[PDB]
Order: structure tokens, then sequence, then C-alpha cells
């Protein structure tokens, strides 16, 4: 596979700068043109930057929005497309999609999509709650911000019957929810423990659900 | 500049049937000196990146399976699937690449399956968050179907009808349903002025109103 | 020269 490890990008107040750094490889980078694209949490797709190959003297095109406030920019060499944010708004909170695309083709591979957000508010480490009683179990995030935040079950080793909700916000604070249905015999006699993580105040907490 | 327009917003089918989409176009898309509709296809599996399935409006990308059929010209493009199997589910979009770019609205595809009654669960407040002086109780309800349902909360015999939040999960890929979570933070303090509580949930899978409940 | 590309 060819991937795009797309560091960069947060929680951040209005006005502020940020500079996200795509880094792909699987493919010819230098000869390939670049896009960004971005989705507003919840709603659609949105293009908002564009860098041409060496080959055009590395053309950029910017979407009316984010005009003269972004500039997608790339070091072959390095394999990594930057895309500099000034003058943030409300609005470019979002998820930041890096995506490699062919010119006269279709936008080909596209990355993870590292978070951003931009807000006068401040981050707040997720606290986070067992919720004992096949057997139903439960693990509760609550109050962090920005989001998001990992939930995961034994270092994630837990995969079949997982729920985890979306976090919805209440007071400029976000609460998410987690439902585990593990057979009976597996607990307590084991150990099941519920491990989340929130990027923005490197808050891990593994909290086992006990009793 | 170039506005593109879906049809239907949403649709709802079952495991195996034909199901047609539609994107059009305000301005013409077929460009003159390459005869190509540069009109492409994306879907968006819920919680992932989205994907591209048809470019040059009829052109299947690498790896697409056969199931997806891109057709048209000039303004009208549609997206056809056959046999649309479960994991079929996500948003489709249709963008344009014919001057800049211009992602259309969108198609939510929703799986029609058999109804599923909910398994609802309920937890006291954890007795940690007890510690800080508050009493956030919760009520999941997993793997149920159609997604419509309500879940009231009751403390002794009253109706709270406050301070709950809850939200849906998307429309599970392996097994075409939906669970939710409602929960009633309440204050360690009123949580110990009062003693039972219960979780109700009326769903179309029942005429009887699923209650589970825990008292102190 | 007169080849056509498309830069979108």
């Amino acid at each position: 596979q060819v991937q795009l490890q797309e560091s960069g990008g947060g929680l951040v107040q209005p006005r502020g700068s940020l500079k996200l750094s795509c880094a792909a490889s699987g493919f010819t980078f230098n000869t390939d043109a670049m896009n960004w694209v971005r989705q507003a949490p919840g709603k659609g797709l949105e293009w908002v930057a564009r860098i041409r190959s060496k080959g055009f003297n590395f053309a950029t095109y910017y979407a009316d929005s984010v005009r003269d406030r972004f500039t997608i920019s790339r070091d072959d060499s390095q394999s990594m497309l930057y895309l500099q944010m000034n003058n943030l708004k409300t609005e470019d909170t979002g998820i930041y999609y890096c995506v490699r695309g062919r010119d006269g083709e279709a936008m080909d591979y596209w990355g993870q999509g590292t978070t951003l957000t931009v807000s006068s508010a401040k981050t707040t480490p997720p606290s986070v709650y067992p919720l004992a009683p096949m057997v139903t179990l439960g693990c509760l995030v609550k109050g962090y911000f920005p989001e998001p935040v990992t939930v995961t079950w034994n270092s994630g080793s837990l995969s079949s019957g997982v729920h985890t909700f979306p976090a919805v916000l209440q007071s400029d604070l976000y609460t998410l929810s987690s439902s585990v249905t593990v057979p009976s015999s597996p607990r307590p006699s084991e150990t099941v423990t519920c491990n989340v993580a929130h990027p923005a105040s490197s808050t891990k907490v593994d909290k086992k659900i006990v009793n | 500049d170039i506005q593109l327009t879906q049809s239907p917003s949403s649709l709802a089918v079952s495991a195996g049937e034909k199901v047609t989409m539609n994107c059009k176009s305000s301005q013409n898309l077929l460009h003159s000196i390459t005869r190509k509709n540069y009109l492409a296809w994306y879907r968006q599996k819920p919680g992932q990146s989205p994907k591209l399935l048809i470019y040059w409006a009829s052109t299947r990308g690498s790896g697409v399976p056969d199931r997806f059929t891109g057709s048209g010209s000039g303004t009208d493009f549609t997206l056809t699937i056959s046999s649309v199997q479960a994991e079929d589910l996500a948003v489709y979009y249709c963008k344009q690449s014919y001057n800049l770019y211009t992602f259309g609205g969108g198609t939510k595809l929703e799986i029609k399956r058999a109804d599923a009654a909910p398994t609802v669960s309920i937890f006291p407040p954890s007795s940690e968050q007890l510690t800080s002086g508050g009493a956030s109780v919760v009520c999941f309800l997993n793997n149920f179907y159609p997604k419509d349902i309500n879940v009231k909360w009751k403390i002794d015999g009253s109706e709270r009808q406050n301070g709950v939040l809850n939200s849906w999960t998307d429309q599970d890929s392996k097994d075409s349903t939906y669970s939710m979570s409602s929960t009633l933070t309440l204050t360690k303090d009123e949580y110990e002025r009062h003693n039972s509580y219960t979780c109700e949930a009326t769903h179309k899978t029942s005429t009887s109103p699923i209650v589970k409940s825990f008292n102190r | 020269d007169r080849v056509y590309i498309h830069p979108f």
C-alpha cells in the first residue's frame, strides 16, 4: 500500500496559524500532483489546495474559501506535502485529508486525515469511568475537548462486539461512551480494561473495568 | 461555478438490489480537445477516508469491483450498483475536475433489513465518578432495527426528560443494525435523593415497552 | 506543446 503519514494539526485559536505535513511514500512523488481536501465534521468533502509537480513549476490552485490564507507547498526530496493555514476561522475546523491525484485523472489515493480544531476554548483531559453491570460492559469518557479520543478495549485487542458511540458535545465539553459485549466466562475471571487516549493532552488512561 | 446536485439524498435498499444514484452538473463536463467527462465518483465508509470508485465518468478505478458501473456524459451522470452487498453502506459523492473541484452533496445508502429488537443494558453511575460529586447513569440499546426508537428515563415513577444526552451509531456494515446510548447525568446529591431508576425502550419490534432497571 | 494535459 502507498501510505500518506499526515502529522500536524489539532486545537488552535482563531487567527492563529498551523502547518500540516503530509509525507507520502509508495509511488513516485516528485512526478505526481498532490492535493489537500477537507471535511467539516458531519458535512461533505471540500477540496482546498493543489500543487502541480515540478514539471509545471509547482503550479498552485487554491479553492475560493481558503484563498489568500492557505499556502500548499512541497519538497520532492523529502516527499513532504505541506500546507500553511493562516488567519484561521471557525469554519476551517475539520478533517484535512491529504491526497495524491495525477493530472487529468482522479483523486487516486487519500490519506488518513489529521484533525484540526479552531476555537478560543482550551483542552481538557477526559474523565474515564468504568460502567460494570454474554455480559455488557461500558466505559464512559466524560468531558474533554477538542476532539477526538480513541477508545479501545485491552490495548485494542478486543475488536468484536464493541460499540464506541460518537462523542456528542454538551456545554463546550464532549462525552463519549462505549459498550463491549464480552461472553460470561471471559470475566470477571479475566481482565477487561478500557484504554482511551486524548492526543490533545496526551491523556492515556486505561481504566480497568472491575467489580 | 460548477455546482453538482445529487438525488436521491438518501436511499434505502435490501442486500442484492440494483441501486441507481444520480449526479447533475451545472455546466457541461465533457472536454472538447479530450472527449472525456471529468466527473468522478467516490464513496466514504463510515469513519474512513474517501475511496475512489469511478473516473472519466465511466472508467473504473484499480481494484474497484464489477458491481460499480459509472455512466453518463455532459451533465447527467449516474452511478449504478448491482447486488448491493451489506458492505456497500457509505456515503456516495460525485466530484468534478473540469475546472477546479466541486464535490456533490452526497447520497447516503441505508440498508433495509430484518427488524431487530433492542437489547437494553443499564449501568448506575460509576463509584469513581461519584467521588467528585456527579452521577451519570448510562443506558445502552444495541443492535436494533429500524433506527426509530424511544428511551425514556423514569426515576421512581416520574419521567425525567432533562439532562439526557444520547447518540446513535452508524448502521453496522457487519450486521446492518444500530445502537445508541442514553445518559441521564445527575449529581451525587440528587442521585441519592432518589432510589429507583429505569430505562424504558419503546420500539417497533415490540408492543410492550422494553424496560431495564436498577434500584440502589 | 500542443498536447493537452488537464491540470485538475
